[PDB]
């Protein structure tokens, strides 16, 4: 099979402290390569491989380019985050937390205890795993975040246990979409 | 509703 | 550090002569125009409630797309795209109760050029019903992602398989998924 | 933690049908930016980015650099080959095969039958399923090759399966260190 | 097609002031000059008896790889490494059976800078008996890969875990493996 | 000595 050309133009706003602070990138790739990009942090054009040359070289001559690209923080960046900042930036999804112990093992061997954490949004989040009260900071096995890509994540956050008589392990999760932590335990059978 | 906008894009002297 | 990132990321690629447009926020798709029904596609249809876009403005930026390749093609010499094989793996949407609706997720990663063929197995057979994907994701590195779903329901008598196809693989890479 | 900054000069040589044809790269990588190259099929440096402008044009001035970078063909590439592809090229070493079936069940179920093959060497391999004497040529799926660092490769290929009595399974690998393919069969058994 | 590729691959990091220069064969490591000990080393004995390499152009090389760095670092305005953190995954030698030695492995892979830390841990405690570790091998992206193993002995009451340390990560990734 | 491994020589820019 023949052999095939990409042409990537990708333009991002990246956004800190709500909007008081915004930065535009203008990046443009062919195949595996940036060839030229526009830093708003920068002010014009630069090339980031020979092949971009040409061009940052022309769109800099031209004073309606570089007017177009330095107001883009405000004309473009801005007025986006705006437009969708209520479905978006503002939507938030309870987590489902459920605990279980892989393997059906008698007491006293070793075992591992599954906290899963799933269909929440945004994605950042907090998982801690606490054995009678006091928490465990070692021993813990995570499978990190996870994107389903319908705008939910999920992951899965394990320890390493000997399981004896009366013991009570607690999994609690921390996420904006909750005001105060979300908690489910398991006692030792 | 409110509006996305879009960069547009332009051609490049080759 | 940084809170959110937008992204309006499009691309075209010949001789497939297939092009995208779309908008990702935080990693996540909000729409892409269709090329061909030539309307804005929103990925969940509450979206559509709040914004709007006007599906001519990408069907445009595609073909400036199409002719700026063309010169970078010629220019760069006719150097082409070196195949970077995906990473396949098979998830499971919520956790799995017997019995009870769920969807499997078939997570294409890391991957380039952007064409790829995924067809969904359930017990050696295709299946099609309800089946559904997203468009190509972009990623940091210039690569890119997709998703593949299939609803079901879970049970202990079937077995499912996702099976990619691209051409930085050797052969067909099967994903396999199984209540356990 | 303090910046980090990374100079990475990367030499390769790719050979075609043995030593017939060769082509010499010589890379330079500044952090994760290919900053300057010289590719034999093309004679002379080049900058892939701008940081590298200066050096290629440097370089390139001096006519004693060129040489020593357009005979690397042979000076290098060609008389390394030579030097190591009595124990590369032509390193031999036999896999070894074990089936069993994952989830030890009663006959009758859907079950997974694994075949392995470990501590192979080159990596071109070939596995293939049988029941009854007859290729299955659907419901396999194999790990792919996995290079374990040392100079051995391994692989696993399982075939989906709902095993009945009296059916035997046979697993069949051909690779180049072996004259006449491997095959270990597994009859149905429940357990 | 392409048959075979032979990589001499070398690299200085600053400010730790790690330097290393290896050989390469179709991804597997040839051999690698020891900076300390100056010293070549061939990634498997038998190599040794089939060639020879003088450890001294090595040391010389990196020489001259401290100064270019020097000089780029500061011909690049002062921009560093982005960490990029690896993707473990822990294996095992050959298939298991109870009480036959074997050997488990564990992946670093497709990581930036040559930086790692890490550690054995058998039912929670760091283990030393017998591992050994791999230099850092290159990969086509400009990245890194490399290997730690660790031979034991196959038992249903023992858990193992790899945890690797590196500053693209967040913290400690924790890799688990245990014998069912 | 057995056969031996050529290495490519660097040398430096100003
Ligand atoms: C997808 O399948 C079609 C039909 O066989 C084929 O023409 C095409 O090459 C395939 N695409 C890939 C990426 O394998
Ligand atoms: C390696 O460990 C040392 C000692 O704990 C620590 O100073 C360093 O941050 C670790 N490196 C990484 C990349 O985590």
């Amino acid at each position: 099979t023949r052999p095939r050309f990409l042409w990537q133009p990708k333009r991002e706003c990246h956004f800190f402290n709500g909007t008081e602070r915004v930065r535009f990138l203008d990046r443009y790739f062919y195949n595996q390569e940036e060839s030229v990009r526009f830093d708003s942090d920068v002010g014009e054009f630069r090339a980031v491989t020979e092949l971009g040359r040409p061009d940052a070289e022309y769109w800099n001559s031209q004073k309606d380019i570089l007017e177009q690209a330095r107001a883009a923080v405000d004309t473009y960046c801005r007025h986006n985050y705006g437009v969708v900042e209520s479905f978006t930036v503002q939507r938030r999804v309870q987590p489902k937390v459920t605990v279980y112990p892989s393997k059906t093992q008698p007491l006293q061997h070793h075992n591992l205890l599954v906290c899963s954490v799933s269909g929440f949004y945004p994605g950042s989040i907090e998982v801690r795993w606490f054995l009678n009260g006091q928490e465990e900071k070692a021993g813990m096995v995570s499978t990190g975040l996870i994107q389903n890509g319908d705008w939910t994540f999920q992951t899965l956050v394990m320890l390493e246990t000997v399981p004896r008589s009366g013991e009570v392990y607690t999994c609690q999760v921390e996420h904006p979409s909750v005001t105060s932590p979300l908690t489910v335990e398991w006692r030792a059978r | 509703n409110p509006v996305v906008h879009f960069f547009k894009n332009i051609v490049t002297p080759r | 550090k940084e809170e959110h990132v937008i992204i309006q990321a499009e691309f075209y690629l010949n001789p497939d002569q297939s092009g995208e447009f779309m908008f990702d926020f935080d990693g996540d798709e909000i729409f892409h125009v269709d090329m061909a029904k030539k309307e804005t596609v929103w990925r969940l249809e509450e979206f559509g409630r709040f914004a709007s876009f006007e599906a001519q403005g990408a069907l445009a930026n595609i073909a400036v797309d199409k002719a700026n390749l063309e010169i970078m093609t010629k220019r760069s010499n006719y150097t082409p795209i070196t195949n970077v094989p995906p990473e396949v793996t098979v998830l499971t949407n919520s956790p799995v109760e017997l019995r009870e609706p769920n969807v499997l997720i078939c997570f294409i990663d890391k991957f380039t050029p952007p064409v790829v063929n995924v067809t969904w197995l359930r017990n050696g057979k295709p299946v099609t019903t309800g089946v559904s994907e997203t468009v190509f994701l972009p990623r940091e590195d210039h690569l890119f992602r997709k998703f593949h779903y299939l609803p079901f329901l879970p049970s202990t008598e079937d077995v499912y398989d996702c099976r990619v196809e691209h051409w930085g693989l050797d052969e067909p890479l099967l994903k396999h998924w199984e209540f356990d």
